[PDB]
Parts: C-alpha cells; structure tokens; sequence
C-alpha cells in the first residue's frame, strides 16, 4: 500500500491549506508546470478522499516528471480507437483495471 | 452552517464560506482584414471617378 | 489518433507562452488545482514532444477531474509492493503497456 | 484545347480589371459596340470560370465581327417557333451540343 509524505522539502501539510507544488519540468525537460493544490473546500475528506488525495499527488509530484510514464500515456493516445478526449481517459481506465 | 444544539451542549463542528476564481482568458486570437491595393490603381482613379 | 485542443475556451494557444489552466475540482469535488503550463523554456518541441505534450495536458484536464479514473489509480496504490512511490509509477507503466 | 489572348494589343490583362474592349463594326456594315469588360467583382474565377471567361471574350471579339457567324445566327432566328427570345437562346443551345 502506498504511504508517503508529499515531495516538497518543508511544506508537507501547510497551515493555510494552500499546498504549493514545486515547479517541475515535465515534457522531457522542456515545459514547466507550476501547480498548486488547495485542500478541503467542500468539507473534510472522510477517510476515503483522504486516500484518493494520496494518489492524485503521486500522479502529479512524480509521474508527469518521469520519462517512462509519459511514454506509456503517449502510446495510449496513438491507439486506433482513441479520439475525442473524454474517451482518452476511458481507454486508460481499462488498462488500469 | 448554523445548527441547533442543547443549552448544555458541546459546541458543534466548524464551517466557513468559500471564494472561487473565474480566470476568463485572453491572449489567443484577433480579428483582422487586408487590402492588397496596387500603386497604379490609386493613380488612375484620381482622375476617373466623380 | 488523439486529436486535441487545449480545453480552456478562449485561451487555447497563448501568445505569452504561459498557458494558464482553468481551476478544476479534483478528488470528487473536495480539492482544487489551479495550475498553469509554461511552454518551451529549455529548447523546442522537435515534432515528437508535441505528442508528449498532447497527453500531459489531457491527463491534467480530463483525467484528474474524472471520478472513474481516480478510483482506478487508487486501486493501484493499494496493491502489494507499491511503496516508496517510484514503484507506484512503475507498477502503473506495466498496466498501460 | 483553346489557346487565347485578349485581342486589344497593349492592354491584355489590366491592372484595375476594367478590360476596355476595342470597338468592332458588327453588322458587317453600319454599327459599333464599344464594350468594356469588368473583371472579378463578385468573387474570383475559381479555375473553371476562367474557361468560361476564355470563351465569352472570344465570342465577343472574333465572332460578332465576322460575317459568316452573324449570318449563321440570323438563320436560327428565322426558324420555327423561335419567338420571345428567351427561347431563341434555348433553340441555339440545342445546335451547339
């Protein structure tokens, strides 16, 4: 089971709730991203969104920066049945299940 | 939220408002138009129109 | 073949270069990203990284807002052997390929 | 295939598009035309209407001046049922095909 602390050096759980992602270079070292991540804004996370938030940051702190994950999500988009980019995400759900 | 508890109650859970952005972008596009008029058309129309 | 445009309405290809994402509400409507996306800062895009930028922007607009993709990336993170999250991104690359 | 040039000598393709025809003496005797010909005023000529313009200027320069074409168009008008000359032109289009 994935258990980790968010990858910024001194800002894991902020007092304000406005967690600022570190700037990362995603497109094989070409494009900068510079996101933030505001915490609980429609109530608390009731120990199930507390697990999904542990996974959304993992696809965002680490995965888009990596040059082997972005090649896999490149080759899904080059499939012969993937257009209209709301069926792009339904073509990678079936790979992840 | 403003809920009702007893007189000897126990101070119910917190709440705040929320403020949201809108972000309404413009730097992408522009409406334009062109002419392509000659340098001799402007000359013979200064003496052939009333 | 994934045909795609940037999903913000009137700010698709920015003249400034700093493509600013609209805020989408992730983790089933509890959190908020408010990201940007800076274009070419360490070079150019050399006719293949346009296809890798094609899938970074789609996985950052149409995937994290979706509720069936986040329940599929959650179940990978609750598997076995997926700790220290360079293994989470490497267990995800074997599913997609 | 027809090869053709505008018949007035130094004024073949004008700058303003107002191709002034040189006057011809039409009835073999006694008349004169002095026409003009404005170029593209309701669009452009889209690679097929150049061929129609290639034949209108030939029927207006080298045909009305001739004495055997005006006698060939005379004998159609003295035919059978060629009255109200929106039918004179429809009784001439059946001969040309």
């Amino acid at each position: 089971p994935l258990v980790y602390t968010p990858a910024v050096r001194g800002g894991a759980n902020p007092a304000s709730g406005s967690y600022l992602l570190d700037p990362q270079y995603v497109n094989s070292g070409v494009d900068i991203l510079q996101a933030t991540y505001g915490y609980n804004i429609n109530g608390t996370a009731n120990a199930d969104q507390l697990l999904q938030r542990d996974a959304i940051l993992a696809i965002l702190e680490y995965a888009l920066k990596d040059t082997a994950f972005v090649n896999a999500i490149q080759a899904v988009a080059a499939g012969s049945g993937v257009t209209t980019p709301a069926s792009f995400v339904s073509a990678c759900v079936t790979k992840l299940t | 939220t403003a809920t009702g508890v007893a007189i000897t109650g126990s101070a119910p859970a917190a709440s705040m408002d929320a403020t949201l952005p809108a972000q309404l972008p413009i730097s992408a596009a522009s409406v334009q138009s062109t002419f392509t008029l000659n340098l001799k058309e402007i000359e013979e129309s200064k003496e052939q129109v009333t």
